[PDB]
């Protein structure tokens, strides 16, 4: 629980913080290297754009992610855990290929 | 005493509260062969602050233009946005004004303002001691008999201020 | 005669440059005001806006005005008179109370 | 009387400048507190906005306001008073509980 | 009461500032930490875009919020209480998991 | 010892805590014959910081004017924010 998912918006980890074996073998330093996978937790179910019936969300919660960091992309740590707020929009793909 | 280059020695006495300021403009003159602005029943306003907002002090000065009295204006910073809007009011006839820096600087000059302001019956109107100087009314500010002033010389004859308010400043000063 | 008004614009006198009598007493120096009113000369006829018949210009031309002076109002000199050139758009009131 | 109230505009007066009981009980120096609260004094009326018939402005003159200042609220003193010239959308509240 | 809530707009108190027991263990000093979580006190009923009847606003009054703080968000002391008004949309969930 | 310029040597003793400070404003002054602030049961406050909002410390102020009695401030940086104010 926080309070209601917003409308339009997703919910999501981070998928990691360094997968730490680069390349499968050596481990890395300080990449730094903030994922920008990710794993749905939450879906914002429709958005109300057009003055039109809420058309639905264009996919769903409980898969993983890839997203595009930027200034939407809010950062709450909702419980304990940190997640990610943002438009469905900020998204850049899930899985294709 | 000074040197006085006239051979014989000439002793002058001033009379009453004269500080050493003069006009801020030539064309504030009303009296030009006397060279001096002569005001007879003047207000005075001794103001707090640099004061180059006309644009603000209006409708005070509205009102002492309708009073039909001369007015004084002691200050510390004056434009030509003060002073252009005041020759456009005496030279044309409109309102009675003429104005003067505030003599010496810093908290000297304030604790001396106190004093002018008992004498004329009168009010240091000021910001910093807690009135915006724009709602002043007529009877915030003080009076007295006839005011003189030259490019060098500012002098001042008779206050309004209470006598014993005065001897008490006096007094207040003597401690 | 300037060439025809454009479309959804509107030219005005500035109403005046300083109502000297400041209070109705004071005899102003350079406040330098120039006035926010102003009197319609002409009007633009009609707005063509979302592809629709000619919408009504707001009011109409031979009132005074009053305006937002901005990076929109032009200054032209048509014929020996300042007039100013806006959208009907950028006028904030005539006479409303 | 100013010269029509612009559409979609209101004119108020700001409500206070300084409520000058701080807490009901310090008598304040320079707050310096311009009131976000105001009086509407006038309405535009309508929106003429997406080409349709005048929808109505939201509420009603003779209500007291709260509005965000900002570059479209405007200082003009119509008359011998101050009044405030925005749109009606640039209010942020009058009482709501 | 204020004076309306505004259309399309929300009023929140903000949840907390420092909720102190940092990892419910050490009590922290400054932080400085304002909640991004709030209370829903009021809501602005509809959002009139596009022309269309008044869309009803997303949820509703009395449950508890968490939103963008942004320049939208805006802090007036209603009353004697502290509140926010922004428009619905500047909220980034309620409870979404 | 210091320098008297009477001729006579004159003692005085200071009596409890006395610190080299004096009034900010002219206008704290409540007794001007005296030249002096004289407060009769003060409060005081010993503030950490420089403070220049009373903006800020309004309601500890307000619950003072409630209770009457008044108050000392002491503190390390103080503008006409709170002098005017206090006024």
């Amino acid at each position: 629980m926080n309070i209601r998912p917003l409308h339009d918006r997703v919910i999501v980890k981070r998928k990691e913080v360094e997968t730490k074996s680069a390349g499968g073998i050596v481990l890395t330093g300080s990449a730094a290297a903030k994922s920008t996978r990710g794993e749905v937790l939450a879906v914002g179910n429709g958005r109300i754009l057009e003055n039109g019936e809420v058309k639905p969300l264009d996919v769903k919660v409980g898969d993983i992610v890839i997203f595009n960091d930027g200034y939407g992309v809010k950062s709450e740590k909702i419980d304990n855990e940190e997640v990610l707020i943002m438009s469905e929009s900020d998204i850049l793909a899930i899985v294709e290929a | 005493v000074e040197d006085g280059t006239g051979l014989q020695d000439e002793l002058d006495v001033v009379e009453g509260m004269q500080f050493d300021r003069g006009y801020l403009s030539p064309y504030f003159i009303n009296k030009p062969e006397t060279g001096a602005v002569e005001l007879e029943s003047p207000f005075i306003l001794l103001a707090d602050k640099k004061i180059s907002n006309i644009r603000e002090m209006l409708p005070v000065l509205e009102a002492v233009a309708k009073a039909g009295k001369p007015l004084l204006i002691i200050a510390e910073d004056v434009e030509g946005e003060a002073l252009a809007t005041l020759v456009v009011n005496t030279m044309r006839g409109i309102v009675k004004v003429a104005a003067v820096k505030a003599p010496g600087f810093g908290d000297r000059r304030k604790a001396m303002l106190q004093d002018i302001a008992t004498l004329t019956g009168g009010t240091v109107i000021s910001e910093e001691i807690g009135m915006e100087l724009e709602k002043a009314t007529l009877e915030d500010l003080g009076q007295a008999k006839r005011v003189v002033i030259n490019k060098d010389t500012t002098t001042i004859i008779d206050g309004v201020g209470e006598e014993a308010a005065i001897q008490g400043r006096v007094a207040q000063i003597r401690q």
